[PDB]
RNA sequence: AAAGAAUUUAAAACAUAUUAGAUUUAUCUGAUGUGUGAGAAUUUCUAGUUAAUCCUUUAAUAAUAAGGCUU
RNA sequence: UGGAAGUAUAAAUCGAAAAGGUGAUAGUAUUCAUCAAAGUCUAAAUAUUACAGGAAAACUGAUAGCAAAGAAGUACUGUGAA
RNA sequence: AGAUUUGAGUAUCGUAAGAGGACUCCCUUAACUUAAGCAUAUCAAUAAGGGAAGGAAGAAAAAAUAACAAUGAUUUCUUAAGUAAUGGCGAAUGAAAAAGAAAAAGACCAAGUUGAUA
């Protein structure tokens, strides 16, 4: 909407809101991130204090697929099957039939332990487990299964 | 098979027998004109591998080329360039001497098609190749279902576009994979595709 | 039920299935090699390598071969190939 | 029987050395055109018995 | 935020606009229709395997591959020479990855071969195959008796190749065979019985034992040479 | 010392034996055969012993080399 | 070249094979995996602001729109490129 | 004399040249500019110079990826991704496998064998 810009409101003003003592000239200190260590050092120190330097080891060819590991906490496990199934198997214990949560089928590899689980037995099938994740699943009456 | 021994023999180029024969051939080609037709290939094993067939329409041409390196063609070695580009010596041609010699033969014989070429010998000054040429308008070549691909229009001056094996190697088509990421289907075409700024019709 | 995703015994349980085909040569290559070697002989560096091997400088024969071939494994083969020529002679 | 004037010589040079290994008798005569008259051709690189 | 904008080169000659996009649909769709009218079996987009994706990030998913291996055709009793003529993709470059891949893609070929209806090479009713079927039809009936029996009672040498299903039927022209034979059956909620052993299985220790075993091979080799 | 069922049918690599051919050279080429590799223990823990032990070189290790982290 | 103890090409020298190449940190060894270079061809999906023929347009409406809405690359200038 | 090899003249039937080069495949070591100076770097396979093509061209059937519950010629689009990496590690430059689609197609020489050989 060019009719809502500031240019339409500054017609008749000589400098178009840019100053008379200091004009609107071509440059204001260099093109791009110029002068990162001479006259814009106070900008990089103030707002990007670790911009210049090196840190860590180079990975010549990083295989980004080997670091892929989606995570889900324990409190969010039941949302995979919904509250309808959760209430159905609310009154189960050892011996009878218990729902299985397939984290891998939903795209989750590692199960972390955060928050609180409902007080029902459940079987959790996944690729990795945290120490506190297995504790919270076992403390509620469930079992942990590995995959892949 | 006779040609399984010639191929094994031809791999011993540093033997006394092959060194002496190459000396005579290299001497002979130093006096004959630069580009001239020979009756039959001097290396029939290597000629047969590269597509030569002893039939009508297949001819062999010998070409002598001055090997080594050359200076950058600037007058008196003076260039008005930054010190990064101020080199006159030590600069090497991108195209191989085989590809360069194939273009000289093809330019000389504009009505024939360069099939392939191989190496004959060399000395302190020259290097001698041999170019397999095919006449695309021969009745035998046209009627051969296995060879009339050379009669297509697009094969006019094969060597000058970079379709022969000698000229394709200088284009980077010597292998596949991560080593040849920049020469996928043409080095210059690959660069254009990657640098394209695609502006979809509906964009954020 | 499913395997495990970490360690040596890693992977989903399946029955993985190829043949390490050897790219070799027939028994006639010995005849062809003998025929060509008689008609051609040895190069300058093969001749220099035979002389070093005769004096018992096996390590110097490998260092010389590596210089003229550029590969440690290719230098070993040439050293063994040349020393087999000496034993026949 | 091997002709002495075969060009290039790289095509029949191994024949004396191959026949020497297999104990096959071999002789070298003069003229590939002389051999060719036997088999009714202009030239003949080699002829066996 | 520090800006990283690569417009210093002449982007104006690098700009590609998509004004031809609404007409690619019309071109491709019309050509796709034209091929169907020419030989409708051709546009069927010949059947393809069910191969897993690569890498552990995707390895639990199935996707169509290119071509059945020569072992999968043998398992399904199809000639590799006739396979390409009846809309089957064949990939000799594919090494058989596992027995499960071999079995799963053998069902795909067998199921496709049952839905296949190959028309006679010559439309005339005097074609040899149609005549041949009549000549040996009496042998088929007695053959179909004993096969129907030892199947009905039970529930090492077999035919190398099966028969091509050849007959005369109405042309029900189906544009592709991959969407008729689904890769994966719909996934229901799996559910299991809780046992005492399941409660006791310690998953974390198994993960760390498996990991720590892999990291102690160096300690084994280093101490060996000493 | 204390808890532990482990998931279920279409198979090739060849370590090889034993034969049917050919070969003399660093000798090879088929087929018959069994296991391998097969599935209807494993972990924790206390006391020893041995070994390894700051991270990485992306198929696994090793001694050299190189790169990381702190000063 | 993004390819970093050398990703690709070329030149000088050197130069293999009872094969071997690759697994991007140089080196040697032992396993493992995966291919089999140094000859050729091959439709379809893709590009197009030469040029020709058409159709459209929240484009310009004779100082605008192509330089050119008339005998426009014309009148006119320059030795000439222009 | 005769049998061959090689090289020429002439005759017949043909073939290349020039125009165009928007898109296509290449050769060549520009500079202005940016770095608030500048000398590597950037501009930049960019301008100019040169060659060769067709209605499309180039590429194309693994000495290819990966380390998986594995894929499988080429080409083009989406994503990976302003990411790994490169860089007076400054200014700046910068991919690819996996994965989702359009389309799908595989065949030959050489070498080997058959030689009352054609």
């Amino acid at each position: 909407a060019t009719r809502f810009r500031q240019t339409r409101r500054r017609r008749g003003h000589v400098s178009m809101g840019y100053g008379r003592i200091g004009k609107h000239r071509k440059q204001r200190g260099g093109r791009g991130n110029a002068g990162g260590q001479h006259h814009r050092k106070t900008w990089f120190t103030t707002f990007h204090p670790d911009y210049f330097g090196k840190h860590g080891m180079r990975v010549f060819h990083l295989k980004a697929n080997k670091y892929y590991c989606p995570s889900i906490n324990v409190d969010s496990l039941w949302s995979l099957v919904g509250k309808d199934v959760q209430a159905q198997y609310k009154n189960a214990k050892v011996g009878e039939e218990v729902p299985v949560i397939d984290c891998v089928k939903h795209g989750y590899f590692k199960v972390l332990g955060k928050g609180f689980l409902p007080k029902q037995p459940v079987i959790v099938r996944a690729r990795y487990f945290s120490e506190k994740a297995q504790q919270k699943i076992k403390a509620v009456g469930g079992a942990c299964e590995l995959t892949a | 098979g006779a040609y399984k021994y010639i191929n094994a023999l031809n791999r011993k180029k540093q033997s006394d027998v092959l060194r002496f024969l190459r000396r005579i051939r290299c001497w002979e080609l130093r006096h004959l004109p630069r580009i001239h037709r020979v009756a039959r290939p001097t290396n029939p094993e290597r000629a047969r591998r590269l597509g030569y067939k002893p039939k009508s329409g297949f001819v062999i041409y010998s070409v002598r080329i001055h090997r080594g390196n050359r200076k950058v063609s600037a007058r008196k070695g003076i260039v008005h360039r930054k010190p990064a580009c101020q080199g006159i010596h030590k600069i090497k041609r991108v195209k191989s001497l085989q590809a360069i010699a194939e273009q000289r033969v093809g330019k000389h014989c504009g009505a024939l098609r360069v099939l392939n070429s191989y190496f004959i010998g060399q000395d302190s000054t020259y290097r001698f190749f041999e170019v397999i040429l095919v006449d695309p308008f021969n009745a035998a070549i046209r009627n051969d279902p296995k060879m009339n691909w050379i009669c297509a229009d697009k094969q006019k001056r094969r060597e000058a576009r970079g379709l022969t094996s000698a000229a394709k190697k200088s284009r980077g088509f010597t292998g596949k994979g991560r080593r040849y990421n920049k020469i996928g289907a043409g080095a210059r075409g690959n660069l254009k595709r990657r640098n394209l700024l695609q502006l979809k019709r509906y964009r954020s | 039920m499913a395997g495990i995703a970490v360690g040596l015994k890693r992977g989903y349980p399946v029955h993985t299935m190829t043949a390490k085909r050897h790219y070799g040569v027939t028994k006639r290559k010995h005849v062809v090699n003998d025929v060509i070697r008689e008609a051609c002989g040895f190069s300058a560096y093969e001749r220099h390598m035979m002389d070093l091997l005769r004096r018992g400088l096996d390590k110097k024969a490998l260092k010389y071969a590596k210089k003229h071939l550029g590969t440690h494994k290719r230098g070993l083969a040439k050293r063994d190939e040349i020393q087999r020529a000496l034993e026949a002679i | 029987v091997i002709a002495h004037d075969v060009e290039p010589l790289e095509m029949v040079v191994y024949l004396p050395y191959l026949c020497k290994k297999l104990q096959v008798p071999y002789c070298i005569v003069k003229g590939k055109a002389r051999l060719g008259q036997l088999i009714h051709r202009s030239t003949a690189a080699v002829v066996a018995v | 935020a520090v800006s990283n904008i690569h417009f210093c080169k002449d982007w104006r000659s690098k700009v590609h606009t998509w004004f031809k996009q609404p007409f690619r649909k019309i071109r491709r769709h019309q050509t796709r229709v034209e091929k169907a009218k020419a030989v409708f079996p051709a546009t069927i987009k010949s059947l393809k395997p069910s191969v897993h994706c690569m890498n552990q990030r995707f390895n639990y998913k199935l996707r169509l591959g290119r071509g059945f291996t020569l072992k999968e055709l043998r398992a399904a009793k199809i000639d590799k020479n006739l396979a390409r003529t009846i809309g089957i993709a064949v990939d000799p470059r594919r090494k058989e990855s596992s027995k499960e891949c071999l079995n799963r893609n053998a069902q795909r070929l067998t199921e496709y071969m049952n839905r296949l209806v190959v028309l006679p090479k010559v439309h005339a009713a005097t074609a040899k195959r149609l005549v041949l079927n009549k000549k040996n039809a009496e042998a088929k009936t007695k053959k179909a008796a004993e096969i129907k029996k030892f199947i009905a009672e039970h529930n090492k040498k077999t035919k190398q190749f099966n028969k091509l299903p050849v007959q005369q039927k109405e042309a029900k022209q189906v544009l592709d065979a991959n969407k008729v034979i689904r890769l994966t059956a719909p996934c229901t909620l799996e559910t299991k019985t809780l046992t005492k052993g399941m409660k006791a299985f310690d998953a974390v220790a198994h993960l760390r034992k498996a990991k720590n075993v892999a990291k102690a091979v160096s300690g084994i080799v280093k101490g060996q040479k000493k």
